[PDB]
């Protein structure tokens, strides 16, 4: 506004030439084009020095192009439906339909009351081959007595699963814990496996969005991976996922001191993921000390040298079995997906093309590997080879 | 509807179309779109049921051919007939194992123009995401092979770069639509700002302001940018804006200035390319009458 | 896929959607065996090699050497049966080839060789 006082002052409105005016006119134009706020560019144009300088079209023009700089647009966000009933079976179909749309655990509940107020039973959980529960659980849900609650079982941990996959994280939350606060009567086993998926969920919040910026997790959400890493029950169903995304986490989150350390031995001859992040974490933790860093480089080598090799005709890619590791290379690299941490992957990184390397190229870290293996012949190298250049291709995806 | 569905395996879409044209004599007309959404009903259990082998739907095998004009005809916005064909578009998307759904998000982005078919767009993929996953990324890969090839010829190319910047900003507009829909335009746009950069170089017009618009708007990816990718936004960012400078002055300017300003705070070394490019094209044998 | 499509080729028009994504993949094997696949498939149907023309000219066009080199391998046969593309796909070929390093001479005029012999002489 002050601006526009001493322009107003200065010009001398109709008694100056044309050129002046045109100038004058010209500075107005191109100091509105360089703001970005709407409510600057419309108070300038609201001046009465504004719309007296220039012409009514070409201002119209102006503010025009001013407001399509940055539009504002809504859009219809509830899903596509053409409803109305007409019997009781187009009523079940239009509640069929809104079963399948909706996430809200709330109205899953309601729609599956009333489906079973208008029906037998009619096991309601497989009105959608697209919902997906994993294996483990077909058993346990399936054994649920009641037929609405295993619906509702069923129903609120496959939208969830699939709310997580498809990184609708809240809405995933909603599910998940409307399940687990349904299962809590009923039985502990589908308890623990509800807040087993909490947990998975949980996981993949921070390593969404909300983290992604080196802010640190809850340190609640530690103690849950620590308590799911040493819970030691067997009776509970489980799957292997959920403890690769716990060994992940903690790599990612660089939780070294408890996987060198605070870690129970059971958890390593049962689980491969636990012990190979337990050697990635020492090997990492103890790298400026050469001797310290030299034994764990040796056992994370073999142990790598062992996955990557075959066992003495169909090649391990061919075949995704006669490796003589701790599981599979396919599962191994899978497993190197999750971690995002640069120090841990280039570890790997350097192991990996040492491997190339022997049977060049140069890494950050090469002088601890030894060159001397045992079972030369054993080494898929073709393998080798595709696993480094896809590890490579995920580094930079992960830091180009 | 049991024949027309289970049996129809023939050049359906014509009876479809028919059908379709009935509802648009009069008892005929009220019994026919009854039919035909009672044919949805019964379509949807078909293909949502049973959860594994798979049934088979003649019907709609027969329509997955016509699924770029049944795209068309729902654009058309009539009362209730493109509710009818944007329902029939959903179910035929989840009935595809190939899941067609990315084409038909595609050519609903690349063909429309108002508002509120980019409503009907999202509407589709709002009923989509329920049961299907990656069909972002899927369909701009797609739409943007097809720009690259000589196919979705430059006007559909500069609708769908209008629609999907349109899309990205009501993204960036947070509210409660964005909240819900989790859509992530962003995220996944971000993906192919590699195959975007040589649009904003388009001899159309349209095409270049549009990419340019949309790369102004488009969030970068999540952790930072290759230094090729870096480099070749740069590049073409102030390439545009030199020739948008010739072509329409200050006025058609802000988005490429946007663009390289965002590749500025990205980094010092996007921060010294933005500088050392623009000053150079500025001093360049062209671009200096204009200065 | 291979295997059953050597006993019956007519198998492959339904895997075309997937494995014209899976032909853009980073991992050459699988890719080599994918672009197989879709040559004898649009060989067999000499109608549906038009749809494989937007992934064939990304795969020209990707930023993964890999895939512009196995694409160049494969682009006389694919552009032969294209003919009505065949125009842009060479010119696409030069491009990628004159920008970048690679040296599609052998391959291009092959194709060239072909066609000319289809068109002209």
């Amino acid at each position: 506004d002050f601006l526009l006082e001493v322009c107003s002052r200065s010009v001398n409105l109709e008694k100056a030439s044309e050129s002046l005016k045109g100038n004058m006119a010209a500075f107005l134009k191109n100091v509105c084009l360089g703001l970005e706020d709407l409510q600057y560019v419309f108070m300038i144009s609201s001046h009465e020095l504004f719309i007296t300088l220039l012409k009514d079209e070409e201002r119209k023009l102006l503010v025009d192009q001013m407001r399509k700089r940055s539009p504002r647009v809504n859009l219809c966000i509830k899903p596509v439906t053409s409803f109305y009933p007409a019997s009781a079976s187009v009523n079940i179909g239009q509640l069929e339909h809104q079963l399948i749309l909706s996430v809200d655990p709330w109205r899953i509940r309601q729609i599956l009351i009333e489906l079973h107020g208008m029906t037998s039973e009619r096991q309601f959980w497989t009105v959608s081959n697209k919902w997906e529960v994993p294996s483990v659980y077909s058993g346990v849900i399936l054994g649920i007595k009641d037929n609405l609650t295993r619906d509702l079982v069923y129903i609120l941990m496959a939208k969830g699963l699939h709310c997580s996959t498809v990184k609708d994280f809240s809405h995933a939350k909603q599910l998940f814990a409307a399940c687990l606060e349904l299962v809590t009567e009923f039985s502990p086993k589908l308890r623990q496996v509800m807040l087993n998926e909490m947990l998975l969920l949980d996981i993949h919040t921070h390593e969404a969005g909300t983290g992604q910026a080196g802010e640190r997790p809850p340190s609640d959400l530690i103690s849950r991976v620590r308590g799911y890493l040493e819970m030691r029950l067997p009776d509970i169903p489980l799957r292997q996922v959920i403890a690769e995304e716990c060994v992940a986490f903690m790599l990612n989150w660089r939780e070294n001191e408890y996987l060198t350390l605070q870690v129970p031995a059971f958890l390593l001859q049962s689980n491969p993921y636990v012990k190979l992040g337990q050697l990635l974490a020492a090997t990492c933790k103890e790298l400026p000390g050469p001797k310290e860093s030299r034994r764990t480089a040796k056992d994370l080598w073999e142990v790598v040298v062992q996955i990557c090799s075959v066992s003495s005709r169909v090649s391990l890619i061919k075949q995704r079995e006669s490796t003589l590791g701790i599981m599979y290379r396919s599962e191994l690299l899978s497993f190197i997906k999750k971690l995002r941490e640069p120090l841990v992957l280039t570890i790997i990184l350097s192991l990996f093309v040492k491997l190339h390397n022997v049977r060049d190229i140069t890494a950050e870290h090469i002088s601890i590997w030894p060159s001397s293996i045992p079972n030369l012949q054993s080494v898929d190298f073709e393998a080798v080879a595709i696993t480094v250049k896809e590890l490579v291709r995920y580094t930079l995806s992960i830091n180009p | 509807v049991h024949l027309v569905s289970q049996a129809s395996g023939a050049g359906a879409y014509r009876l479809l179309q028919f059908l379709v044209d009935t509802a648009m004599p009069d008892t005929v007309r009220e019994a026919c779109d009854r039919l035909i959404q009672l044919l949805l009903l019964h379509l949807q259990k078909l293909v949502h049921h049973r959860g594994p082998p798979p049934r088979l739907v003649p019907f709609l095998d027969a329509l997955k051919n016509h699924v770029g004009e049944l795209c068309g005809e729902t654009l058309r916005l009539e009362r209730k007939r493109f509710l009818w064909q944007h329902q029939l578009l959903g179910l035929l998307s989840v009935y595809t194992r190939p899941s067609c759904g990315p084409e038909a998000l595609g050519h609903l982005l690349s063909r429309a123009r108002s508002p509120e078919e980019l409503s009907l767009a999202t509407q589709l993929y709002a009923g989509l995401v329920v049961s299907l996953s990656g069909l972002l990324p899927l369909a701009f890969r797609s739409c943007l092979a097809r720009v690259h090839a000589g196919t979705l010829q430059p006007p559909f190319t500069a609708r769908f770069l209008r629609n999907l910047a349109l899309l990205v900003g009501w993204e960036q507009q947070g509210g409660e639509g964005p909240a819900a829909l989790g859509a992530h335009f962003g995220e996944s746009a971000s993906a192919h700002l590699s195959d975007l950069a040589p649009l904003l170089l388009h001899p159309e017009e349209e095409v270049a302001e549009a990419a340019a618009s949309l790369l102004a708007i488009c969030p970068f990816p999540s952790e930072a940018l290759s230094p090729s990718q870096l480099l070749g936004l740069v590049r073409a960012g102030v390439h545009r804006f030199f020739a948008s400078l010739r072509l329409h002055g200050p006025p058609g300017v802000a988005s490429a200035c946007q663009l390289l300003t965002r590749l500025s705070q990205t980094s010092p070394a996007g921060l010294k390319a933005v500088l050392q490019l623009l000053v150079e094209g500025a001093l360049h044998r062209g671009n200096t009458e204009l200065f | 896929i291979d295997e059953m499509s050597r006993r019956r080729p007519e198998i492959l028009s339904f895997f075309s959607t997937n494995l014209q994504r899976l032909m853009s993949s980073a991992e050459e094997c699988c890719r080599n065996l994918a672009f197989s696949l879709a040559l004898r498939s649009m060989q067999n149907s000499p109608s549906i090699a038009a749809a494989f023309l937007p992934t064939f000219m990304y795969c020209l066009g990707s930023q993964d050497f890999e895939v512009v080199q196995t694409a160049l391998r494969n682009l006389p046969e694919y552009a032969l049966l294209c003919q009505e593309h065949a125009a842009v796909l060479l010119h696409r070929a030069f491009l990628v080839g004159m920008y970048g390093q690679m040296d599609p001479s052998a391959q291009i005029s092959e194709a060239l060789r072909i066609l000319h012999m289809e068109a002209v002489m």
